[PDB]
RNA sequence: AAUUUCUACUAAGUGUAGAUCGGUC
């Protein structure tokens, strides 16, 4: 027995197989003829201009019901909201509220004025046919009659425009908590500059130019908000702020060019407004229009370059505004203010929990592991460092707003040097003379301009907090907010340049086939036989797709049975899937009272009701036996596949005349030379029709079939010759050479036609063993004796690596996955990614285009990933033992890793995927873990944040403090030996407890109290015996290699002091120089590190602790580094994947202290401290 | 008649140049194609008439990416290179040998090609 | 000046000539390398030009037995061919392959090289 | 350098080993 034997069928999982159809017979002969692929191509082409117009469409009906709308509760939004709130939950009733706006205004989409006829059919109909009064147009809609199944996307699409879910797509959000806030803020502003500007200028000249109906003044208030929900309402309320043409050559100025022509104060003084965003509705095709838009866009004169010179001007000024309210936002981007500014990545955060402690904290620190959680928590929540609180942050002589000006300056420079070298490209006359494909110079160029513009972009939008902030300075940010969509437009032209270039010379566009009916293949071969049209028959071990004609459709089914030669067996005995709701039509068209009276949800009327099931029906198979499990028994019988026999001459005349078309599902494992292992998707497809299949895998209605054209041309084919050698790629393959008797084409499969089905299956239809996964597993984890646990950790020198220990914390085998082993009929061959990669990255080093090679190297960091996911499922269903890959949430950084954090996540998704059905390929499919009876052994997925500390076989472990650790005695660094001062120096000295050199061994012990040192709190033991054991690599890149008590000897034998007495720290106490404490503390922070690379060459790597065992026996990874069986970790990352599963060892033994129905809630997220006793205690 | 030999003269001296183009992509890419994709020497590659018997490294046009992936051009049987992996797509064919990385080359390589071997 | 074009001209034009000659000799070797000594086909040989494109099939000095031992010429690297087995010494560094038993020969055999094997 | 499609290939000669769904934006 095992764990996976109780894991079978527990729920449903819906997939979706893809073949190739290619014609047989003179079935294409009767397409070129009978013109069907005329009317399918051009019905595709014009889906665009039918989208337009049913956005047109949509467009007059919002700026129909918007017009006549006055609303009631907005005064109290508007006069409540800058109360500078008094929070006894009163501005509740504010959001509450808001949550009316938002149901009231949709209620007036929703409620009245039409709305039913608009997301069906009849919208192409009968309304766009009346509405859009042209002919071309109309008969565009018209073509489209009786089709109204490719719109569902599109009208799923729409339809979640006109709701309330504060999304940045729906109408509410766009007018309320994006307008109307804008709005208020030049309300008040409007209050500040309140005066009489010229009593001509605004109501004698533009209200006589502009409307000639009201007032000015009466735009900044309530009620009259309800006139700017409209388009034009906006366009003319931006028409007064920005400016309007006048329908003339007049151009006339706005207000805030009247801020401009004040000239007050050398400083303008006075906040400037904002314009409000539109409504939601408001080349990538050629080498020469991809360049004019780089014309148009970004050259010397545009609206770019323009914002560029006036955020730089902003940048000057950056002085003379009040730093007393300019926020930046807390996020990744505050480090790097901490790190151009200030020293390091963390400054900022100590002088902020420098504030902290000198509150919250007292004297005899107490410091534990939830006081740095809520201070970690508290810095996470604040969003607000303004200039001024990091003014105070700063030592003497460091002004921040004086380094962070020279700084900009300095990338503004920088970007005044791409505009440099980038003159001759948009001059005048420039003709692109290759292929913008193949012109690298060009893009190198283009790559370099975007790529400093867009980081520009992201240095500078790191100012933008929360909003909704306090009296934040809008002199500054009146500017600061004119100029950034712009800069987000330069965004768009990047995703836009970018996703033309990596294109891959052929293509992949299709357009789906009907064959004259909008009713084609829905199902498979129900009574209706006439409106499906098509049907799956096989001969041998070919299977082949019949579709009928129109005109010769119901009589098509008079073929005769078992002939003398030539049976295609065709599909019958169609499916009547969940019959429930078909099941009391029958009944229902004392037992009536009680199924009338709902009384079932009983057990004698139950079995009342099983009697008068069986009785009340005996062309159907029927086999009857609470309600649920009852009808979990008629769903589960009424599913039966059979097939029938007929003719090979008959269908085979059929297809000579033209009155039936076959096509030939195929693919490369259904080919007559093939011999190896298939696909999987081939072993469901045959299993589909096997005769064992009690139902696991069924098919599902809605199988479409596509056709997709050729995209390369004849011009361009290119082939490896026949007969003559051409070389091996693998440099782990014993042949060199190869030399076939055919020729091999490169993009052969994408230089002609190809007929592409797409059929639906569904697996686990009706479940039987139905139960919580997670429950059970921890049952069955507590349950068990010798448990088994895979370590699975990101690698440095390594890509994964793999650790699997059992139950007692004992390594049962540890290996790298830096190359993959294939297996064909005995014969093995690796496969080195390592290697394969670094060659990848070589190329991307000399390109002088970095666009094509990092797609490359994604493409083949998924497949790397895809073969991990083999490996992973080979090791689980080997030993049996659950997961512990590393939670990727806690947020800990590394940066030296290989796999990134993106190809990770989508590692994890595989496996989540995987193992929801999880089949092993090489079994029999009628045992367990085989296609039909595949595990089920993980939840479905959710999202990429709800991955977290459990989801059935496999743990989330929160990796903390594995790394740089000891896996035999447990010794972790916790000190802090950066050289700082001198007092801390000695203080440092202080601390320890008896710093004496031992002669006998030649070592200088280093016995240590802990207690006089700062966060500790964590640790078990508290008194270390410290030595200066074996040598270590000092980085710096110079690779200076470092012996320890040589070191030492060469310190104490110079500035004149001994080291033959005991007791020597006051002696070491009793110097007056600095760089005796400079380079001591240096050796002693080269002695606490544990972790020794060269990090260059990959000639040593290893793993030293300085603190003997219980034994007297250092630990040292290259004593096991050269083993056949090693114990103990070999290396840097075995120690880290051995420690991880060591943490679900800690987690296993949790399990065993609860009781049977307390194991649901038991707290796996371990804590430092917990895993600091559990490992430098229970080791031995 | 005087100055026809000017245009016809010159194009016999073009067509005897692009035969001598010919012949040493066709010698090339045969003692190219029997390397074994990491003994391959770095390329400058072009789409051109490229002389390496006056090949003159001054222009900033060039590169010296390791070169892959001798094949045939199916149509017109011609030699076909590719400059870096497959999935690249910069198919190539015009090529000469250089030693030496990108920018800052050395000379051309001539006969050391079998050496490499 | 006049007449020094005469043989200026007819070198350049025998230098093309002679250079289309060696291009498809290496063409010609690399398939004749290519085929299992039983499909080779009959071949003229030659030491001199052989210009394929104007091979005149009159004069009496031709013959047409079976190719054999494809093989290098290594102190200048060209190819050379053996008309009958090794043990008969007649290298020859010029062919032609020919349709037909000998004493008449049909007209080219283009193309079909690689259709023999 | 061949593929329903992707990644590495050549793996015993029209293929070899894994992964693989949806119709979307
Ligand atoms: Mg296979
Ligand atoms: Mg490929």
């Amino acid at each position: 027995m095992s764990k996976l034997e109780k894991f079978t069928n527990c729920y449903s999982l819906s997939k979706t197989l893809r073949f190739k159809a290619i014609p047989v017979g003179k079935t294409q002969e009767n397409i070129d003829n009978k013109r069907l692929l005329v009317e399918d191509e051009k019905r595709a082409e014009d889906y665009k201009g039918v989208k337009k117009l049913l956005d047109r469409y949509y467009l007059s009906f919002i700026n129909d019901v918007l017009h006549s709308i006055k609303l009631k509760n907005l005064n109290n939004y508007i006069s409540l909201f800058r109360k500078k709130t008094r929070t006894e939950k009163e501005n509740k009733e504010l959001e509450n509220l808001e949550i009316n706006l938002r149901k009231e205004i949709a209620k007036a989409f929703k409620g009245n004025e039409g709305y039913k006829s608009l997301f069906k059919k009849d919208i192409i109909e009968t309304i766009l046919p009346e509405f859009l009064d042209d002919k071309d147009e109309i008969a565009l809609v018209n073509s489209f009659n009786g089709f109204t199944t490719a719109f569902t996307g599109f009208f799923d699409n729409r339809e979640n425009m006109f709701s309330e879910e504060a999304k940045s797509t729906s109408i509410a959000f766009r007018c309320i908590n994006e307008n109307l806030t804008r709005y208020i803020s030049n309300m008040d502003i409007f209050e500040k500059v309140d005066a009489i500007f010229d009593k001509h200028e605004v109501q004698e000249i533009k209200e006589k130019i502009l409307n000639s109906d009201y007032d000015v003044e009466d735009f900044f208030e309530g009620e009259f908000f309800n006139f700017v929900l409209t388009q034009e309402g906006i366009d003319v309320y931006n028409a007064i702020i920005g400016g309007f043409v006048t329908e003339s050559g007049e151009k006339i100025k706005g207000l805030n060019e009247y801020i401009n022509l004040y000239n007050q104060k050398t400083k303008q003084k006075l906040p400037k407004f904002k314009p409000l965003y539109k409504q939601v509705l408001s080349g990538y095709t050629s080498d020469e229009e991809v360049l004019e838009v780089f014309r148009n866009t970004l050259n010397k004169n545009s609206e770019i370059f323009s914002s560029i010179k006036k955020l730089e001007k902003l940048f000057k000024n950056f002085d003379e505004y009040s730093s007393a309210g300019i926020f930046v936002k807390n996020g990744p981007a505050i480090s790097t203010i901490s790190k151009d500014i200030f020293g390091e990545w963390n400054v900022i955060r100590d002088k902020w929990n420098a504030e902290y402690d000198d509150i919250h904290l007292k004297k005899k620190a107490v410091v534990t592991e939830k006081y740095e959680d809520d201070r970690r928590k508290s810095f996470k929540k604040i969003g607000s460092f303004s200039l001024e609180q990091l003014q105070e942050y700063a030592d003497a002589d460091l002004s921040v707003v004086e380094k962070l000006k020279e700084i900009i300056i300095q990338k503004v420079d920088e970007i005044y040097k791409v505009y440099g070298s980038s003159e001759k490209l948009f001059d005048a006359d420039f003709v692109l003379e290759k292929s913008l494909k193949k012109n690298d110079a060009v893009v190198a160029i283009m790559k370099d301009l975007l790529d400093s513009v867009k980081s520009f972009e992201n240095y500078i939008k790191a100012f933008f907090g929360e909003g909704k902030e306090t009296n934040r300075d809008e002199s500054f940010y009146g500017d600061f907010v004119l100029a950034y969509d712009i800069l987000l437009k330069v965004d768009h032209i990047y995703d836009a340049i970018r996703n033309y270039v990596t294109q891959k010379p052929y293509s992949k566009d299709k357009f789906k086939l009907y064959f004259q009916n909008p009713q084609f293949m829905g199902g498979w071969d129900k009574d209706k036989e006439t409106d499906y049209r098509a049907t799956i028959l096989r001969y041998g071990s070919k299977y082949y797709l019949a579709i009928m004609d129109k005109k010769y459709a119901k009589c098509l089914q008079k073929i005769d049975k078992d002939d003398v030669n030539g049976n295609y067996e065709k599909i019958n005995y169609k499916l009547l899937p969940g019959p429930n709701k078909m099941l009391p039509k029958v009944f229902f068209s004392d037992i009536q009272k009680i199924y009338k009276n709902g009384t079932f949800k009983n057990l004698n009327d139950c079995h009342k009701l099983i009697d008068f099931f069986k009785d009340s029906i005996s062309a159907y198979d029927f086999n009857f036996s609470d309600i649920a499990g009852f009808y979990r028994e008629v769903e589960e019988q009424g599913y039966k596949v059979s097939f029938e026999s007929a003719s090979k001459k008959e269908v085979d005349k059929l297809v000579e005349e033209g009155k039936l078309y076959m096509f030939q599902i195929y693919n490369k494992d259904f080919s007559d030379k093939s011999h190896g292992t298939p696909n999987l998707h081939t072993m469901y497809f045959k299993l589909l029709f096997d005769e064992n299949n009690h139902g696991q895998i069924r098919l599902s209605g809605g199988a479409e079939l596509f056709m997709r054209r050729a995209s390369l041309k004849k011009e361009e084919l290119v082939v490896h010759p026949a007969n003559s050698p051409i070389a091996n790629k693998n440099p782990d393959n014993p042949k060199k050479t190869t030399t076939l008797s055919y020729d091999v084409y490169k993009d052969k499969r994408f230089s002609e036609d190809q007929y592409e089905l797409h059929i639906p299956i569904a697996i686990n239809k009706c479940p039987k063993n139905i139960f919580k996964i997670n429950t059970e597993v921890r049952v069955l984890l507590k349950h068990d004796d010798n448990p088994y646990v895979i370590g699975i950790d990101r690698g440095e020198r390594n890509l994964l690596y793999i650790v699997v220990v059992d139950g007692k914390g004992n390594i049962v085998e540890q290996y790298s996955l830096n190359e993959i082993i294939n297996n064909f009929n005995g014969i093995r061959i690796k496969t080195d990614y390592h290697s394969l990669l670094d060659k990848k990255e070589k190329e991307r080093f000399e390109a002088r285009q970095n666009w094509t090679s990092i797609e490359n190297i994604k493409e083949l960091k998924a497949g790397y990933i895809s073969q991990v996911v083999h490996k992973i499922c080979e090791l689980v269903e080997k030993y049996d033992a659950v997961i512990a890959l590393e939670d990727l949430n806690s947020g800990f950084k590394n940066s030296r890793v290989k796999v990134e954090k993106q190809v990770y996540q989508k590692f994890e998704k595989m496996l989540i995927d995987k193992l929801n059905y999880m089949v092993d390929k090489k079994s029999n499919p009628c045992a367990t873990g085989g296609a039909l009876k595949g595990y089920q052994i993980t939840n479905k997925f959710e999202s990429f944040k709800s991955m977290s500390t459990q989801n059935g076989f496999i743990f989330y472990i929160p990796a903390w403090l594995t790394s740089k650790i000891d896996p035999s005695t447990g010794f972790v660094n916790l000190l802090k030996t950066k050289y700082t001062s001198i007092a801390d120096s000695k203080k440092f000295i202080s601390s320890f407890d008896r710093i004496m050199y031992v002669p006998e061994e030649d070592l200088f012990e280093f016995a240590l109290d802990y207690k006089n040192f700062s966060r500790t709190d964590a640790d078990y033991i508290k008194k270390w015996k410290l030595y200066s054991y074996g040598n270590r690599i000092r980085i710096f890149f110079d690779w200076e290699e470092v012996c320890l008590t040589s070191a030492y000897k060469e310190l104490f034998n110079k500035y004149g002091i001994n080291y033959q007495q005991g007791d020597i720290r006051a002696l070491l106490c009793e110097q007056s120089d600095k760089a005796f404490y400079s380079s001591f503390m240096a050796l002693m922070s080269l002695m606490l590190q544990m972790r020794n690379s060269i990090t260059g060459r990959t000639d040593v790597d290893f793993l030293i602790s300085p603190v003997k065992n219980s034994d007297g026996i250092f630990y040292d990874s290259r004593n096991y580094e050269a083993q056949e069986n090693a114990i103990l970790p070999k290396n840097a990352d075995a120690n880290g994947a051995y420690n991880i599963a060591r943490k679900v060892l800690w987690a296993i033994g949790q399990f065993k202290k609860a009781e049977d129905e307390k194991l649901d809630k038991v707290k796996i997220a371990i804590s430092n401290k917990e895993w600091l006793e559990y490992a430098q205690t229970s080791v031995k | 008649h005087n100055d026809e030999m000017y245009l016809v003269v010159q194009a016999l001296i073009r067509a005897c140049i692009i035969k001598e183009i010919d012949l040493y992509t066709e010698q090339l890419y045969n003692i190219i194609k029997s390397l074994p994709y990491d003994k391959r020497p770095n390329v400058v590659y072009s789409d051109q008439p490229l002389d390496p018997n006056n090949l003159d490294l001054s222009e900033p046009e060039l590169w010296a990416e390791q070169v892959g992936e001798c094949m045939r051009y199916a149509h017109n049987d011609q030699p076909c290179f590719y400059i870096g992996s497959t999935k690249r797509e910069l198919r190539v064919n015009y090529i000469v040998p250089v030693i030496g990385v990108r920018d800052e080359i050395e000379r051309v390589m001539t006969l050391e090609e079998v050496r490499n071997l």
